[PDB]
């Protein structure tokens, strides 16, 4: 029997700052135990200040981020160049998705850029359209490795403050897009050890109101 | 939803630092049976690319003669059909890979895996895979079947990052290409002897090989080899 | 749903029909009406699959009160009921089937006489005495056999009817919260509110 | 999950928790699951998210067209039909989706329907949908009175939550709390569980089967 | 899991790399798959590695008995022919799939045993998910008459091919040398590929930022005197 | 119906500078329903401790068994079983039911009361042996304590850091895990003195 | 066939003395000499080959024999009943020890499994 | 697998392929399929590698006992100690096993046991995954009474023409003869048999 | 068989535990005592498949009162648990287990203490203030969580008890038809006989 | 069924048995496999009847259609039309079909179609399930440019073989001879074939 979908593996990561936003991904393409490729990008500006991942099955990932770039190009046709927000691209992204409710594009899609306020977004779909806001969120394979990591290290969970013992938390202080590429780096450095999916390289969207910025880092290639 | 029936194995490519270099063997199999054997497998577009096509032999003829209708199509009032306008390698592989997908869509796919290699009208190196569900990517050296297994390990060797493909020539590159057919040749069960090999050089153009044998072989120490462990005579 | 019940007696169609609403796990709801009027003198309850039951039964109301409209005129229980009963005979051939099973208790004004249908989601149609779909027959149908007459009053169909539901009450395994009752003569419809 | 939502003398308390599971894996703490159908309506979200999310911002928007045909507020009765009868029309298809749609109108009062993707359409006084429904029910039909104040209403909907998110695994995160009058919801706050059980712990004398 | 055999000049040497997985994690990253039956028999394991690691152990218990039973040193067509007949015994439910090499008084050996029983020979083998790219390896650098340091360097060759191209497979490689008249000699992480870069960030925490509720000191001593 | 699933729970052990840690959450469950806050899943024997994952029957009748065992190795002996030891007496008798084993994913720390070298190990259901020198995990929010374990690890940690860096790591874990937490404990564990510790956290 | 000696052969006597053991002292009383020394850092253990014919190799003939690579063994008595009492020695010091503990057992354990094959041939049937 | 004996005027010949494979993987492209019972007893194996394996490593079990105690057995009671093995466990076995022998007074002997466990004498036989496409030429070629020469000419042809058409068959072709004068071990390689 | 409740308080142990027996489509019966007497101190409530239920608890009983006899002496609620779930733990590996869950209410005279011990099919015991079996502690543990204190009274208890099995009664399609409930102190069994 | 068609030097000759069975039972034993679809163009039949009789009429009425309005096909042509149903169909057919025909510009040709509705033009082609037992034979038999008379024997050799082992194939054997002279119809009969 035919089987539609397959697994190419891979791992992403989007994490919103105060006035920037991130979105990461490992550059490593596999099927089962063999590599396809240790550099097949899988995170993209689609204009208007927006990147985008679609993680999971590459065919269904490449489609819907084709489909959402042409449509972000009949948006500015059709209303006047209008930049299309993140909010707007987040509620678009959804009817993409839910139009094939039955026959699903088998991803995990995450967007980033920055809000209309100009304060950092990331936004989390699920393969059937169903989304949300968030300050932070990894996808794909190795997605339960990092996000509680994350809790802790970037919305300070069980963390209290010396010599209260419970009483006070640590405090939510914002952090830095330097602070936050350390958390990136160290995540997928961890993720590289552990998953064997993940690895080879990883390469970073950085937002800002100045635009689209990139940084490639190796990642171990066993 | 179909099945397979009469099967081409592994297409084996990498990049060197004028061109790409692919190949396959000339084996049509019926299962287990080595049907025939004169069977080309990679196939020409014009100049400047060479598809190569496994899995199933009848989609890869559908596929061959959509090829040969693109290439009149192009031609349709287009007075730069033999220069500017002239099909490249990256518009054949997204014509192929659209088709792959939409097919695989459809719940009826043409059921094989592509390498499309080639060189761009700049000079660029062109080499990239899909496959009979739509999924596409690229690489240095790329390999389908028992080739991703066996050849690309080898091809790596050679070419282990983007920044290898200068440093490399085209008699090495060739020679790496020729040694993973005769491994592929001892390990695959569904492979031949015979195989063809088309290098496209950014400078002296298309080459096309055919009725290449693999040669070289060691088979002498098989004299030596007795029983399955105790036997001694 | 579960439990529906119908008798028809000397000058009345008597109704009941289970309150519970259970989806799987819990009791939803406890005060459900498994019923609509479809004329004035004319009652139809229904038990079937979730959804179904609902969206046929007012999709029959609203056949029925349109021809209501067009013709002034009440339509008899035996035309409602031969007309419900095709629209289930359509129904069990077509790509997914209505699975709901109906009792129409009706009072005809030409005859002056009750009239009780049974009609299962198959299309199965038949006039009785007494009726009832699902286990609800197994229970209550030996002592309706035993004491049911043509003559009874509406007083002694409601009192034999507590004897039916009595037993239900023992031997069934589920609690179905109770019934609502109501009775359909040739003053129209109305709903015993103590049972 | 475990959403609820009860009719009282004040109107209309709408509690759920947060959390959203794939297998044993915890997915999001931070689950939006009362959908803002408009200033008016409130949808609660079971079963699956996408389906929940997408049909009632849909029910939103034919709730707008009505009330821009019919120069009129949407009864909760007709915009609870236009989503039963939609959800009737997939049915079989595979759609998964068990919401309460909550309203205040002038001809109805305080008006609560459960909606099912079987078809059901239920009205009632109070519902309880999730995989905790059966821990929330206990607190809800225990100390469930009409004549409760605002106050104690949002309470106890906020209680019967952490009931559920304490011994149902698959629900948890924090509470969001939501009051509907007749002139519009109004929003009570993001409650996290965590913080929230110690709380009541202490000032409740309740869960003392837990160390604290 | 990549494992290779090669026979050279005066003896055998096998190699094997380090990571252990349960589905796509990685369980251990330094995992020890070369396995003493004998002082001078070694065997590296695949597939289950409970099957692995315990039926080498039965087979080499059993060879120890047989060994000081015979007044003689054991060979390997010994433990080639006690373990493809305990295998072949549990029909492949007994998930071992086993590289066997040394050397004896009969001289030097080397086997492959799958999990239902049958065995091979021959001058160089693979196992594993790695060992399609291991063999590619052997099959282009092979030759007849190799040295211990040209056997030495084709193995862990194979053994990095599997590590670098095989997800499966991964991390350092060892070595086993079994030479004849000599001491096997065992050598444990042999190459070191794959070192994990320093992070970004130090993780140690503040001291006093976990609550707790309760301290108490465990008894692990016995009953005391007095 | 998985039975390594049903009950929930995880376990996580560390090494640091001459001590070692192991802990545990309290949850025991029937899959979604929470049933204990009190189930603890460390056990020890002597001076070696033994944590349990998996079904929670098989957890209960190991910890009898291998009291069973190592009271009679103690008689015979005249003396503790020492970690080493003991972990090759849990891997022989996960083995010996290998075509009927017990759901479970057993955890061994201590230290060597001679060398005074510490000592950590893990087991599959089977008896495979993971002698780690960093750290070992196992239950259902196992993946979820590699992630935290990788990057919170370091070597040579004092008790009291090592007490941070383990009750950081479950608690974490156990927050991203539904069948995992209603509580915590961890053992800090040195020559000849082990404190345990109960963790305040979320009971959701 | 069948063993039909299912009784004791070793039974106690109206003096309370054991036969067959008493017996058996004797004929180790008649074995040749052999003993054991201890040190700080050793032990030592000692015995003669008597060897039987000048054409026999007594190199062949091993009195002293190797139980684990930590413990040796000597004895004094009939040589065939030691030969087989090392097999089981040998072969109980993994059964019963090294296949579950995965170290060989300490000395006195050893000694231990070796007494208690040699009370059950006082008792046994 | 492509496997088969023939008996000549001095004796009989046993030939096979040496192709191993699991699915479209070849596992071992150098092995020997023909096995050593006996000193002049030999058989050719196909099916499941483990039970041939263990099958043969029995019956060289057997015929050494009978060896030791009634001294050197037929081919004939060699072929029934394989059959007996074969057909008691025909349940749990996948093996076809092509027996070939030499004694002196019955000369040259060749018994196939298919599946089954059924017991067949033939003067020449084929079989493994091969046999079939070559079930036209060998019986169009076949004689009786050849020479040495033409056996190994008949085997090397046959078997050429079955690794050709045979995925499953491959590498080198061994043979044993099996003759009063010993035995003798041949090999042939690719660039031999392929050019025939 | 259905709901089987248990609650620790202060001085005593309460079972609480269904009346109903149904076989597929009739109850057959509706006063069973789903509880068997250990020891005089000791009592164990039981639910699971037809058959083995009583099997099991009436084995126990003998085994029990076996000791009780050898050794002149009641052991302790935790050693009758301990026993009980080696039993079971025993059985999941068998042939044919018995599919039977338990609670095991015991009062301790030595330490002068109640237990409640809970021991599902598997062997799984745990020692807990209350515990249910099957689907009765998702409709009753909010109101246990809630109310429970450890020095509540008997009659405290029996209260919370009420509310539990009112909460049951409600929202539980099945009709248990009611519970018959059991205290267990230091003067031994007895049975709450309106309820 | 066994079925082969042969190029040579005058043209090309197609051949078949004649046994068509529902499983062991032979529901005819004269059955006629050459088929024509046009003067010069025939095809041999194999696999589903109903589909292989089906496909032949419709690829006979587009060479009809052909002929009407450009003229003879060829025998290229012919296989085109015969693949295009194969191809497009093939979910839904299980047909192999040999097509052979000849011009007097291109001379004899043969086209094979297999299962999948792929095409390969060769200078000889066997099929059917008796085709199995005689790739060997065919292989080292077969010459280029062979005469009427050894083309006619090396089929009746071939097909003999294919009868002999196959239980699906037998009866009479069948050929259709097609050159420049015209059309032969030639039948060879058990008696006659058995004995080669
Ligand atoms: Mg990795
Ligand atoms: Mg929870
Ligand atoms: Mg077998
Ligand atoms: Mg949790
Ligand atoms: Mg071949
Ligand atoms: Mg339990």
């Amino acid at each position: 029997q035919f089987n539609p979908y397959g697994d190419n593996g891979g791992t992403i990561l989007g994490i919103a700052g105060e006035d920037f936003a991130v979105l990461a991904g490992d550059t490593r393409n596999i099927t089962d135990y063999s590599i396809n490729s240790r550099y097949e990008p899988k995170v993209f500006d689609c204009g208007d200040n927006i990147v985008m991942s679609a993680n999971g099955f590459a065919a269904d990932g490449d489609a819907l981020v084709k489909r959402f770039k042409n449509s972000v190009k009949w948006y500015h046709f059709d209303h006047n160049d209008k930049k299309l927000s993140i909010n707007s691209a987040a509620r678009n992204i959804q009817h993409l998705l839910y139009g094939k409710r039955f026959f699903p594009y088998y991803v995990h899609t995450i967007i980033a850029g920055l809000d209309e306020d100009g304060k950092g977004a990331v936004y989390s779909f699920d393969p059937v359209g169903s989304y949300e806001r968030e300050q932070c969120r990894a996808g794909g394979a190795a997605a339960s490795l990092i996000m509680p990591f994350l809790d802790n290290q970037v919305n300070f969970k069980n963390q209290y403050e010396p010599g209260t013992n419970g009483k006070v938390k640590k405090p939510l202080k914002y952090l830095s897009v330097e602070e936050v590429i350390k958390l990136v780096r160290d995540s997928f450095t961890s993720a590289t050890e552990r998953h064997i999916q993940v690895g080879d390289g990883l390469e970073i969207l950085i937002v800002t109101k100045d635009g689209v910025r990139k940084e490639f880092y190796e990642l171990k290639r066993d | 939803t179909q099945q397979p029936i009469v099967t081409g194995t592994s297409v084996i490519s990498m990049k060197y630092d004028n061109g790409v270099i692919i190949a396959a063997d000339n084996l049509g199999s019926y299962g287990s049976l080595l049907r025939f054997n004169g069977v080309e497998r990679l196939i020409p577009v014009g100049d400047n690319t060479v598809v190569g096509i496994s899995g199933d032999i009848s989609d890869m003829q559908h596929i061959e003669r959509l090829l040969k209708d693109l290439v009149t199509e192009n031609a349709y009032d287009n007075p730069l059909a033999d220069a500017e306008e002239a099909l490249e390698p990256s518009y054949i592989f997204e014509y192929l890979a659209t088709v792959m997908y939409q097919r695989r869509s459809k719940m009826n796919p043409l059921w094989n895996a592509i390498i499309v290699a080639g060189v761009q009208s700049n000079g660029d190196q062109f080499l990239r895979y899909v496959n009979l569900l739509g999924v596409t990517y690229s690489s240095p050296t790329l390999a389908t079947g028992f080739g991703a297994h066996m050849a690309n390990p080898l091809l790596r060797k050679v070419v282990d990052r983007e920044s290898d493909i200068p440093k490399t020539t085209v008699q090495v590159a060739e020679e790496a290409i020729v040694n993973a057919m005769r491994v592929l040749y001892y390990r695959d069960a569904r492979s031949s002897r015979n195989f063809s090999l088309a290098i496209i050089d950014k400078n002296t153009g298309l080459t096309f090989k055919k009725n290449l044998q693999v040669e070289n072989m060691k088979w002498d120490f098989a004299k030596d080899i007795k029983g399955y462990g105790t036997q001694k005579i | 749903m579960d439990i529906i019940l119908g008798i028809r007696v000397q000058d009345s169609v008597i109704l009941a029909s289970s309150k519970a609403v259970t989806r799987g796990i819990s009791v939803l709801k406890d005060s459900d009406d498994k019923t609509r009027q479809l004329s004035p003198h004319t009652l139809m309850s229904f038990a079937g699959e979730a959804g179904d039951t609902v969206q046929f039964a007012e999709y029959i109301q609203a056949n029925i009160q349109l021809y209501s409209i067009r013709e002034d005129y009440e339509l008899s229980p035996q035309a409602v009921s031969s007309f419900v009963r095709q629209e289930l005979a359509k129904s069990i051939r077509s790509r997914r089937p209505y699975q709901v099973n109906v009792l129409i208790g009706g009072y005809d004004k030409k005859k002056n006489k009750p009239e009780l249908y049974q009609i299962d989601y198959l299309g199965t149609k038949v006039e009785l005495p007494y009726g009832a779909h699902g286990y609800s027959g197994f229970y209550t149908f030996s002592l309706l056999d035993h004491h049911y007459r043509p003559d009874m009053t509406t007083e002694e169909g409601l009192d034999l009817l507590k004897l039916c539901v009595q037993e239900l009450e023992k031997r069934m395994p589920m609690d179905f919260k109770g019934v609502i009752v109501k009775i359909v003569d040739k003053d129209g419809i109305r709903q015993v509110d103590d049972f | 999950t475990t959403t609820l939502a009860f009719r009282f003398q004040g109107g209309i308390i709408v509690a759920v928790d947060s959390r959203a599971t794939a297998g044993n894996w915890v997915a999001s703490q931070t689950v939006k699951k009362v959908i803002e159908i408009n200033p008016f309506l409130l949808g609660t979200m079971a079963g699956g998210t996408a389906d929940c999310q997408f049909w009632e911002t849909w029910l939103g928007s034919q709730c707008r067209l009505h009330e821009l045909r019919e120069k009129e507020r949407i009864s909760v009765a007709a915009a609870s039909k236009i989503l039963s009868n939609l959800v009737y029309q997939y049915k079989g298809a595979g759609l998964s989706m068990g919401t309460m749609i909550c309203g205040y109108t002038r001809k109805e009062g305080p008006t609560i329907y459960y909606v099912d993707s079987d078809g059901t359409r239920l009205k009632g006084d109070i519902f309880c949908v999730g995989s905790g429904q059966t821990f929330a029910y206990g607190v809800l039909d225990s100390n469930y009175k009409w004549d409760l104040s605002v106050e104690d209403a949002l309470y106890l909907g906020k209680r019967s939550i952490l009931a559920a998110a304490h011994r149902d695994a698959y629900s948890g995160g924090s509470v969001n709390l939501y009051h509907v009058t007749e002139d519009g919801w109004i929003y009570h706050g993001n409650h996290d569980v965590g913080e929230l059980f110690w709380k009541v712990k202490e000032e409740e004398g309740s869960f003392n089967n837990v160390i604290g | 899991t990549t494992i290779v055999g090669v026979k050279f000049n005066n003896g055998v040497v096998i190699a094997a790399d380090t990571r252990s997985t349960q589905g796509p994690i990685v369980a251990d990253k330094n995992c020890a798959k070369l396995h003493r039956i004998s002082p001078k028999i070694w065997c590296a394991g695949a597939g289950t590695a409970a099957d692995t690691e315990a039926v080498t152990q039965l087979i080499g218990s059993n060879i120890e008995l047989h060994s000081l039973y015979t007044s003689r040193e054991p060979r390997v067509v010994s433990a080639l022919q006690m373990l493809k007949q305990h295998l072949f015994k549990y029909q492949g439910h007994i998930g071992a799939y086993l590289i066997v090499a040394g050397v004896d008084p009969t001289g030097s050996h080397l086997f492959s045993i799958h999990a239902h029983g049958s065995t091979d020979v021959g001058y160089y083998l693979s196992l594993g998910s790695g060992s399609l790219a291991a063999m590619a390896v052997l099959e282009s650098h092979w030759k007849q008459d190799l040295t211990k340091e040209e056997a030495i360097k084709l193995a862990s060759d194979a053994i990095q091919a599997g590590i670098w191209n095989d997800l499966g497979s991964g991390s350092n490689v060892d070595v086993c040398v079994m030479e004849i008249g000599k001491d096997a000699e065992y050598l444990r992480n042999y190459l070191t590929p794959n070192v994990r870069e320093e992070k970004q960030k130090s993780y140690k925490f503040p001291r006093g930022t976990t609550a707790v509720l309760k301290e108490s000191i465990v008894n692990i001593c016995d009953i005391q005197e007095e | 119906s998985d039975p390594s699933s049903i009950n929930g729970g995880i376990v996580v052990a560390m090494t640091g500078k001459d001590c070692v840690a192991i802990a545990c959450d309290l949850r025991l469950g029937s899959q979604s329903l929470g049933v204990s806050n009190k189930f603890e899943k460390i056990f020890h024997y002597g001076h070696v401790f033994l944590g349990i994952t998996g079904l929670a029957t098989d957890v209960t009748t190991l910890n009898e068994m291998f009291r069973y065992k190592t009271n009679l190795y103690k008689l015979k002996e005249e003396r503790a079983i020492e970690p080493e030891t003991f972990t090759q007496l849990v891997s022989s008798s996960l083995y010996e039911r290998r075509f009927g084993p017990y759901f479970v994913g057993p955890v061994v720390a201590g230290i060597n009361s001679k060398s005074g070298k510490p000592f950590i190990a893990g087991f599959d259901l089977i008896g495979c042996i993971d002698e780690a020198k960093d750290f070992i995990v196992s239950g259902t929010a196992s993946d979820q304590l590699f992630g935290m374990c990788e990057s919170l690890y370091e070597p040579n940690l004092e008790p009291e850091d090592l007490f941070e860096t383990i009750s950081q790591a479950l608690l974490n874990a156990a927050d991203r895990d539904a069948l995992s937490g209603w509580g915590a404990v961890v053992y800090i564990i040195k020559k000849d003195e082990v404190v345990k510790r109960y963790l305040k956290m979320r009971q959701d | 066939m069948t063993d039909r000696y299912s009784f004791s052969l070793t039974t106690f006597s109206p003096s309370g003395k054991l036969g067959q053991i008493d017996y058996a002292l004797t004929a180790v009383k008649q074995g040749v000499t052999s003993l054991g020394i201890k040190a700080t850092n050793g032990v030592v253990i000692a015995t003669e080959k008597k060897s039987s014919s000048p054409l026999a190799m007594s190199e062949t003939l091993s009195k002293v024999s190797l139980l684990t690579p930590d413990i040796g063994a000597v004895y004094s008595g009939m040589g065939p009943d030691y030969r087989v009492l090392v097999d089981k020695s040998r072969k109980v010091a993994h059964t019963s020890y090294k296949r579950i503990y995965g170290e060989y057992p300490p000395t006195k354990l050893l000694v231990s499994e070796v007494a208690k094959i040699m009370q059950e041939a006082t008792q046994s049937g | 697998t492509s496997i088969m004996a023939v008996t000549f005027k001095d004796g009989v010949i046993l030939g096979a392929d040496s192709r191993t494979t699991t699915g479209a993987y070849i596992a071992n492209r150098v092995t020997d399929k023909l096995t050593r019972v006996h000193d002049k007893i030999w058989c050719c194996r196909s099916g499941s590698a483990a039970d041939t394996q263990a099958i043969a490593d029995i019956v060289q079990y057997h015929l050494e006992l009978y060896t030791s105690q009634y001294g050197t057995p037929s081919t004939e009671t060699a072929a029934s100690v394989f059959k007996e093995l074969c057909y008691e466990n025909k349940d749990n076995l996948t093996a076809g096993i092509i027996v070939a022998g030499y004694d002196d007074k019955n000369k040259g002997e060749v018994y196939t046991i298919p599946l089954g466990g059924s017991v067949h004498k033939l003067p020449y036989a084929i079989a493994g995954s091969g046999s079939t496409f070559i079930y036209g030429y060998c019986d169009k070629n076949f004689r009786e009474n050849m020479s040495k020469e033409e056996t190994v000419d008949f085997i090397k042809h046959s078997l050429s023409q079955a690794i050709k058409w045979d995925g499953s068959s491959g590498g080198v072709i061994r043979m044993v003869v099996l003759t009063a004068a010993g035995v003798e071990r041949l090999i042939f390689y690719p660039d031999e048999y392929e050019q025939l």
